[PDB]
RNA sequence: UGUAACGGGGCUAAACCAUGCACCGAAGCUGCGGCAGCGACGCUUAUGCGUUGUUGGGUAGGGGAGCGUUCUGUAAGCCUGCGAAGGUGUGCUGUGAGGCAUGCUGGAGGUAUCAGAAGUGCGAAUGCUGACAUAAGUAACGAUAAAGCGGGUGAAAAGCCC
RNA sequence: CCCGGCGAGGGGAGUGAAAAAGAACCUGAAACCGUGUACGUACAAGCAGUGGGAGCACGCUUAGGCGUGUGACUGCGUACC
């Protein structure tokens, strides 16, 4: 018969906490994208957001191997005559340590309205504390 | 309480007392048909196929209708090459209702 | 087509399609690319082929019993009423009367009868034999047929 | 509906040789 | 009741009159009348005359009590256009369309 | 200076969305004669703030 | 024998426009544009009659892979175990079982693990 | 012009070398259902095949077989004012061009089957004629000699009369 | 007869088998322009479709779907000659 399709209304989404201390940026980010997309669930549907809410703590403690800590450069254009701005990994960490983790996940997710929707589930914090204790955020070891 | 069986080259998962549409069969509309090629039978207890097609599992089914499927329009068009072609297709199907599933 | 050969407008400079005359076939009110002319549609048929078809037609009428041979067929007076009565008792409504000799009395009687035709053996055509449901031939009319058919 | 009559030269006399 | 009333072949363009029509759509006749009275458009007096006629038709040919009447439907449709020739520079000619319209107003007590 | 493609009726309506007129919806009633008139304007018969000002 | 083509031409145009119903703008109103839209829809329909089969195949594999991993085995290992165990269930049924009957899938992965070991 | 010499994220193995076992992956191959061409044989003998093997991407182009439109005969026959043609929807039907039945408008013509003849099929030709869009309620309203007020007429007056 | 400027145009009445046969008059298609109803649309990028597809609004037997309309989201996809 017709293949099962998850209905967005009747989807259960869980809350998890991931400690991002001493974790490789890319390998941690790759796992987060998988959970946010919902590919880990047997009811995964490409056109439905079946993912789960993920809280990431200690963003500033993320680790990178090699010289990426100083050689990795993030470029962004401001849409002006010469508005090309670059920041290294240290500069990003000092300014906004959470943004680097968000940038990594941003590029590991599909582009489109559904991709933006599942990205909004991620909640990255620089410190070790979060204000989402009312969501029963069970600890996820990964 | 459902079983999996192979009928027309594609497997079907049918529960008791439900109608399933499958490829045309050389059976009149008012005769029972047998499906001894049962891939899997599921119940409160689970039984699998150590050898394919279980050991004695059979499915009793009754033919209902021998209609044709919805018309499908096939269009072949080559851009700028002065070649256009049209065609139609209606696939034959057989509606069968599962009457009994053995063990 | 009535008109003049003057070019509607100059070849170049105008922003619209090149035109040569107001009478071009792709123009309104004047044209017809291949105009018809009075022609003869008559086609040749060999004498033997005409005779063979006529012989073939006569044989099959006999086979389908659509041909009835009788003695002299005549009407005493030029009255359509008499002819209608004579054909009524014979259960014939659409008949082609073929007689060896054409008499004005029979010709006038059947003139106003659409379903009835009166003809001579010489003036016999395949279409009339096929079209008419029944054909009645007199003894004299029969004889002239073989002579002309040979 | 009706063709114009003046039909001036719309092209500009400026050859790009 | 239907009690339709229309004015056909108005000289005003359908677009221009259609702005005035949207103002009074669905409103009561009492509020519609003074809204048009103080609207500074030519279409205002064209529509107002049609609305007056519709109210009169309802009062005379149909039931009375025009106080509780509303303009249930009002629409403007493009009418026949008159083609005119207007000379332009360099001997060219262009077509001027004098656009007309039909104004239809429907009022009912329910 | 001239369009390359004719705009649709959708774009035409979208541009015209701002052309809608607005009703005055601010008709005041004269103190004495009780005649509807535009605010800060004399009545049709020639009244303003109650007292007659036109006398014609 | 002059022949007028008004009736036939109008019939053909109506047939195309009927097939172009629901398209946006002139694609559903104008015949010249509607004919192109209808033809293109025909090409896409023919092409997507084949992409549908592979698109659903990918969806079933993703569902099986998620279910198998949840049971503690990779998709590639799980399928290999079934082949070794002589199980002819295809992806469509496997994905259907995983979504609905978790116990049946648990038995399948257990059977696959035994065959591999 | 802007990272801009992995497609990107990102990777210290998610790079490279050697070996191995898995899996994904096309309209390829196989399975199931259906259609058509060609060559054989068992038999029907102007046709089905209990069958058999194989073929079926296609421009220029060659070959074969068909649909539909107007008119002629069949036809003073047949359908039709308890409703023809045309128009507009819907539902069936054929591998196709198409066909059939019917709701509403329409108001008096239409035509089976089988043959015959073509002004026999349009999306393009800066095609021709008409109708209607677009730009757009945009530019402009034709000498920068100039108007203001009172009264009159009128449904209405900056433009008419005083 | 009524609205209107002793207008235009219209609503009644009447004539007629029929007045969406009213002289702008048989039939009255398409482009084009409107009013009403259902659904969608103001954080989302491209030949505007196609495959999958939730929700909503209408009807049908059954109480599960089937049909009709719309169509969020998603894979693929750069008109014709």
């Amino acid at each position: 018969m017709k293949t099962f399709t998850a209905k967005p209304e009747t989807v259960k989404r869980d809350w998890y906490v991931v400690d991002a201390t001493g974790k490789t940026l890319g390998r941690l980010a790759t796992e987060l994208a998988r959970r946010l997309r919902g590919k880990h669930k047997a009811e995964y549907t490409p056109h439905v957001d079946t993912g789960d809410y993920i809280i990431v703590l200690n963003a500033d403690k993320v680790a990178v191997t090699g010289n990426k800590r100083t050689d990795k450069v993030y470029y962004h254009h401001t849409g002006h005559i010469g508005g090309i701005k670059q920041a290294t990994f240290e500069e990003m960490i000092a300014r906004r340590p959470e943004r680097v983790i968000e940038i990594a996940v941003k590029g590991m997710l599909p582009k489109g309205p559904l991709g933006r929707a599942m990205f909004r589930k991620l909640k990255v914090y620089a410190g070790n504390e979060h204000n989402h204790a009312a969501q029963q955020p069970q600890v996820l070891d990964i | 309480m459902y079983a999996v069986f192979q009928s027309g080259g594609k497997q079907h998962r049918v529960s008791e007392g439900q109608t399933v549409r499958l490829e045309k069969l050389d059976i009149a509309t008012g005769e029972t048909v047998e499906f001894a090629e049962v891939l899997m039978i599921a119940n409160g207890e689970e039984v699998k196929i150590g050898v394919p097609f279980v050991d004695g599992g059979v499915i009793k089914a009754e033919v209902v209708a021998h209609g044709r499927g919805e018309k499908v329009k096939i269009v072949k068009f080559r851009r700028r090459k002065h070649y256009r072609k049209q065609q139609g297709h209606r696939q034959w199907f057989t509606d069968v209702k599962i009457t009994g599933i053995s063990a | 087509v009535t008109g003049s050969g003057k070019k509607p407008w100059r070849q170049k400079g105008t922003g619209r399609a090149r035109s040569g005359s107001i009478k071009s076939p792709i123009w309104r009110s004047g044209g017809v690319t291949f105009a018809a002319r009075p022609q003869d549609h008559s086609q040749k048929v060999n004498k033997k082929m005409y005779r063979g078809a006529l012989k073939s037609i006569l044989s099959e009428l006999v086979r389908q019993d659509r041909l009835i041979v009788v003695e002299k067929f005549s009407v005493e007076a030029p009255k359509t009423k008499l002819l209608a009565q004579k054909l009524k008792d014979m259960a014939l409504e659409d008949v082609l009367i073929i007689t060896g000799e054409l008499d004005e009395n029979l010709f006038l009687a059947a003139r106003n009868l659409h379903k009835v035709d009166v003809r001579d053996a010489t003036g016999i055509d395949p279409v009339s034999l096929i079209a008419f449901d029944k054909v009645v031939m007199t003894a004299d009319a029969v004889k002239q047929v073989e002579e002309m058919l040979a | 509906n009706n063709r114009p009559v003046y039909i001036p030269r719309p092209r500009p006399p400026h050859p790009r040789l | 009741m239907e009690t339709i009333a229309k004015h056909r072949h108005a000289r005003s363009s359908a677009q221009k009159v259609r702005l005035v029509a949207d103002l009074i759509r669905g409103k009561k006749v009492s509020q519609a009348l003074d809204i048009l009275t103080y609207t500074n458009k030519k279409a205002a007096v064209l529509v107002k005359k049609v609305l007056e006629s519709a109210i009169a038709n309802a009062e005379h040919n149909d039931g009375a009590d025009i106080d509780d009447l509303k303009v249930t439907k009002i629409f403007v449709d493009e009418g026949p256009s008159m083609k005119r020739i207007m000379p332009r520079a360099k001997g060219r000619a262009d077509r001027i369309l004098k656009r007309t319209s039909h104004i239809t107003v429907v009022v009912s007590d329910r | 200076a001239v369009q390359q493609n004719k705009p649709t009726r959708s774009k035409r309506g979208m541009r015209r969305s701002h052309d809608a007129l607005t009703a005055v919806t601010s008709l005041s009633v004269d103190k004495t004669s009780g005649e509807k008139h535009l605010r800060h304007h004399i009545t049709a018969d020639g009244y303003y703030r109650g007292r007659k000002v036109i006398a014609k | 024998a002059r022949v007028k083509r008004g009736v036939i031409a109008r019939a053909r145009h109506k047939k195309i426009l009927k097939q172009a119903k629901g398209y946006y703008g002139a694609r559903s109103r104008v015949y010249r544009v509607a004919f192109q839209a209808v033809i293109k829809a025909g090409q896409y329909a023919y092409r997507d009659r084949r992409q549908r089969k592979r698109q659903f195949r990918q969806l079933w594999i993703a569902r099986i892979n998620a279910a198998a991993r949840q049971n503690g085995i990779s998709y590639s290992k799980f399928i290999n175990g079934l082949k070794k165990a002589s199980v002819e269930i295809d992806r469509k049924i496997l994905a259907d079982i995983a979504v609905f009957d978790k116990v049946a899938f648990t038995a399948l992965v257990e059977k696959a693990k035994a065959a591999l070991a």
